[PDB]
Formats: structure tokens, sequence, C-alpha cells
């Protein structure tokens, strides 16, 4: 997963989940995408899946 | 199974929206970024219940998808979670309306804007979609936006979440009903 063109104003629903380095599942690749951006680059993949 | 519950493809994990049928044929509708792509469907992460298979699938532009029941023994309420459905309407602003999903559950809210456009990116664009300040989650797509015993719409996409507050995008229904020829019952 690459957040290059993020942020999105809008995310999609479905459920794929990936595990963040703060340990939190984000639900989507878009929402974590989101929230990479949000956190000004410092958030990173831990790995796929839930945390 | 009912409008809200959980539904999985090969690839991840979306919500019912509503039950429908034409003639003695049975159908379920949800949303169209999740039938894109998905043949079968199943009632578990398991994968052990299967439900049926992609008939129709129309996003972007729309956002609405329709699968065809293959599993004959499978309870096929006309609900969302146990409220009753009895037809289908159009949104109007200012209108009180309920999502259920099978991530967040029920959250309810009211229809703020009409025939938005909303750009989730690379080129998948939507148009036409019902605005809301309902909340939204990762797994509530497809599920039911209604109101009363009434199908309004099939959830999309937004942003923010149910702790902060959120925005939330929906399909209306009536296309998807009007494009399949079925009906809620």
């Amino acid at each position: 997963v690459d957040c290059s063109e993020y942020p999105k104003p809008a995310c999609t629903f479905e459920y794929r989940p990936l595990c963040g380095s703060d340990n939190k599942t984000y639900g989507n690749k878009c929402n974590f995408c989101n929230a990479v951006v949000e956190s000004n680059g410092t958030l990173t993949l831990s790995h796929f899946g839930k945390c | 199974i009912s409008g809200g519950d959980a539904i999985y493809s090969s690839t991840g994990r979306c919500s019912l929206g509503f039950n429908v049928r034409s003639g003695s044929t049975y159908y379920f509708l949800t949303a169209g970024h999740c039938t894109d792509g998905a043949t079968t469907w199943w009632a578990n992460s398991a994968r052990t219940t299967v439900l049926g298979t992609t008939s129709g699938s129309s996003f972007p532009n729309n956002d609405y998808g329709i699968v065809r029941y293959t599993n004959t023994t499978i309870p096929k309420d006309g609900t969302v979670g146990g409220q009753d459905i009895t037809s289908a309407a159009n949104a109007t602003v200012g209108m009180a309306v309920t999502r259920r999903g099978s991530t967040t559950g029920t959250h309810s809210g009211s229809v703020t804007a009409l025939n938005a456009t909303v750009n989730y990116g690379g080129g998948d664009v939507v148009y036409g979609m019902i605005r809301t300040n309902v909340c939204a989650e990762p797994g509530d797509s497809g599920g039911p936006l209604y109101s009363g015993t009434r199908a309004i719409g099939l959830t999309s996409g937004g942003s923010g979440n149910c702790s902060s507050g959120g925005t939330t995008f929906f399909q209306p229904v009536t296309e998807a009903l009007s494009a399949y020829g079925v009906s809620v019952y």
C-alpha cells in the first residue's frame, strides 16, 4: 500500500483490514491512508489483516 | 438473514442492503463496490454458508449490485434487523433516516442533501448520491438506509466515524429496484 494519492475526502466502506504501527486495525486501505496523512506521515503499515 | 447483516465475498466483508425479489426469484441488494469483481457470497467468515452469486454490479457512476440467492434454506427476511420494510421511497432533504451495518450496527440522522457527487479517486466517481449526517465505518458498505418501514438507500461511503461524527453518502434504492426490475417485500 501506497498512500500517495491521499488524502481523499471520502472512502468506500468495505472491510479488508490492515494493521497500523499504532496497533490499530484500519478497516480498509482508504481509511488507513487518510490516517497516515493525518498523522503527517508518522503512521506506517505493520502488517496486512487485523492487528 | 436480513438487511444490515454481514456478507462475505472472496475479498472482504460488506453488509446486506435489502432482500428483494422478482416473481419467485430472490435476491439481495448491496453496494456495487462490494459486488465488483466478486462472484460468490457467503453468510460467514468461514465461508461455509453460501448465499448466492453476483448477478449485477454497477460501480462507479452508480453504487449498487445484486446477488441472486442460491441457498435454498436460509431465511430471507424482508426486514432490516427486526424492522419490517414495506415499500421504497425517495429521500428528501430533512428526512429522518436510520442506517444498519455489520460493523457499527444501527445509527440515525437525517438527509442533508441530494444529488451529491462523491469522488473516491482513481476515476471512481459516483453521482446522484444522498448525503446525510449518519456515521458509518468499514464493513458497513451496502447496508440499508431506511425510514420507518420505507427503504431509502444503500450505504456507499463517506468520512468521519461513529465516535466523533461523520457524513455518509448512500445510493438511492429506487434506482436499483428499477434497474433490476425487483421489489422489496
